[PDB]
């Protein structure tokens, strides 16, 4: 099973094991299952992450301009700021998605995508 | 040394010269320390302060 | 005189109470800030690791890694507190900043200020030195957003707009609880550190270029966190010193007030018995 | 000023102003130290400490106690030195450089030694 850890710059955000991880890197969409070759990539500005947690349901995360690393030991998602699907404010994300600012608009669109649109 | 020890009690760092002075002063103070009813002849004091 | 002494002994007691409270609150906030500093260590370590891998795979021609041909200006990010009672914290930071400015002039570089914290703004405004940009109100509780903004401004100045050909950061490193030392680090251009001895998407040149600004941002964030921890430690030390000084001043004023109390009693008795002897 | 001259009077009164402001701050300096003062008072306090230590002199009668020979400072040199100190032309030297020194030449000599 994958050792999936999501590390925000301020703090470590999540550390549960998973069977499958999914995200849109800058050069296309990618999925990682255990024993994937080492990799480094940049998640799209409005990226989202799906972690197929083995025990419970999958975890959908809105990620802000994060980086993805795959290693023989663990799968790391470095994050500037991220939110689990349960913590997303749907109305706030909808409002931000129309924001003029590129960063705010991208973050809101990422929140919408993680939530389930 | 007394003044510098008062200063350094709360300073964040001590320079090489300051630390050397503090170390010398601590040993000088410990050297002047003397037990009661144990006076020292003047030559013994000369050697001790030396 | 006795009334003045008792009023002063009242003030000193109130000040002792306030400074002891501040010392204990600083002891708590030191723990909080140190916990935050540790909490950001994983991201710093992992981003540094992937940065080393990309640099191994990169060309190493990014602007942040190559010295400018002729350095004219050198930005300096001075990280200072925003509230007083922090002892010589701000003084040490600004002394190191001035030493850095002298070194820069000896190298021909013209320093240009970016200042974090209100106190450094006052220090530099008194000395008629212009701060291009200043950020305030988060030295106690820095977030990653403030570090992102600071790093973005610094990197934009470095790339450029008059711009700067180099940039340093002066801040109080939190070496240990007892000791916190003002240090200056050149945050750009970064030295390539070859040492004895993966896949990349898109190619390692673009990924490395998009990662390096993030590295500068995380290093600035770590600097801000460590400066906050050092500020809290310096506040603890300064408030312990203030409490000790207030206690010593209370003792001195109490000894005095006792002396004038006894002297007033004596003088009153002298007057009374002088009147008695004459009558 | 009618007797000692306007220069002497001005320097003396500026020194007195600096020392009086230092005395007024003394109560705060006792608790918190110079680090809490404003930067116009911090500068004033630094040069006030230097003025206070410069008023000291290696007296000729003090040789029997210290061994250091005495020094005499002419009035014009004293006025010049304190005019400089009040204007901040010496506020970068260490304070001990002004201690029991007696003059500007000796001030420079001791500064070096430190």
């Amino acid at each position: 099973d994958l050792n999936v850890e999501i590390v925000a710059v301020e703090r470590e955000l999540w550390s549960g094991p998973a069977t499958f991880v999914f995200t849109r890197t800058t050069a296309g969409e990618i999925g990682i299952l255990p024993r994937h070759i080492p990799l480094v990539a940049q998640l799209v500005d409005d990226a989202m992450v799906r972690v197929e947690r083995e025990g419970e349901d999958d975890l959908r995360i809105a990620v802000d301009g994060g980086f993805l690393s795959v290693t023989e030991e663990t799968v790391r998602i470095l994050v500037e700021n991220a939110q689990f699907e349960s913590e997303i404010d749907a109305d706030a994300a909808k409002e931000d998605a129309a924001s003029d600012d590129e960063r705010t608009a991208a973050w809101g669109r990422a929140r919408l995508r993680a939530l389930g649109q | 040394y007394r003044e510098l020890e008062a200063f350094a009690a709360f300073a964040s760092d001590l320079d090489a010269a300051s630390k050397a002075q503090l170390d010398r002063g601590a040993r000088l103070v410990e050297l002047l320390k003397q037990p009661q009813y144990s006076p020292l002849a003047v030559e013994e004091q000369v050697v001790a302060i030396f | 005189t006795l009334r003045e002494l008792r009023g002063r002994i009242r003030s000193a007691g109130s000040i002792k109470k306030i400074t002891k409270a501040q010392e204990l609150i600083a002891t708590s906030r030191i723990a909080k800030a140190q916990a935050r500093v540790e909490a950001a260590r994983p991201y710093a370590a992992e981003i540094t690791n992937m940065l080393t891998e990309l640099a191994g795979a990169s060309a190493l021609d990014h602007p942040l890694l190559v010295e400018r041909k002729q350095p004219k200006r050198a930005g300096v990010l001075v990280v200072s507190s925003d509230r007083g009672l922090c002892g010589a914290y701000n003084a040490n930071v600004l002394r190191r900043a001035e030493e850095l400015f002298s070194l820069l002039r000896d190298e021909g570089k013209d320093p240009v200020l970016y200042v974090v914290g209100r106190k450094a703004l006052g220090y530099f405004s008194f000395r008629q030195r212009t701060v291009v940009e200043s950020w305030t109100g988060f030295s106690e509780r820095p977030t990653y957003e403030n570090a992102r903004e600071i790093a973005d401004t610094l990197v934009n100045a470095f790339m450029a707009i008059l711009g700067v050909d180099e940039l340093h950061i002066v801040f109080t490193e939190f070496r240990s609880m007892l000791s916190q030392t003002a240090v200056a680090r050149r945050a750009a251009p970064m030295e390539v550190e070859y040492v004895g001895e993966y896949s990349f998407e898109p190619d390692p040149e673009t990924l490395f270029d998009a990662l390096l600004p993030r590295y500068i941002a995380t290093r600035v964030y770590a600097a801000l966190l460590e400066a906050a921890a050092s500020e809290s430690a310096s506040r603890r030390r300064a408030m312990k010193s203030a409490t000790d000084n207030a206690d010593d001043l209370i003792k001195a004023l109490t000894l005095a007030a006792n002396r004038e109390r006894q002297a007033q009693i004596t003088q009153e008795i002298s007057e009374i018995v002088g009147g008695a002897n004459a009558l | 000023p009618a007797i000692v001259g306007d220069e002497h009077y001005r320097v003396a009164q500026e020194v007195i102003r600096i020392l009086q402001r230092y005395k007024d701050l003394q109560d705060i300096i006792a608790i918190l130290g110079i680090d809490e003062l404003s930067e116009e008072d911090k500068q004033l306090v630094n040069r006030a400490r230097r003025i206070e230590r410069f008023l000291s002199q290696n007296m000729m009668a003090a040789e029997q106690f210290t061994g250091q020979p005495g020094s005499t400072v002419p009035l014009k040199e004293t006025i010049e030195a304190f005019d400089k100190l009040t204007k901040g032309e010496f506020d970068h030297l260490p304070e001990q450089a002004f201690f029991l020194i007696g003059g500007l030449d000796d001030l420079a000599k001791k500064a070096e030694s430190l």
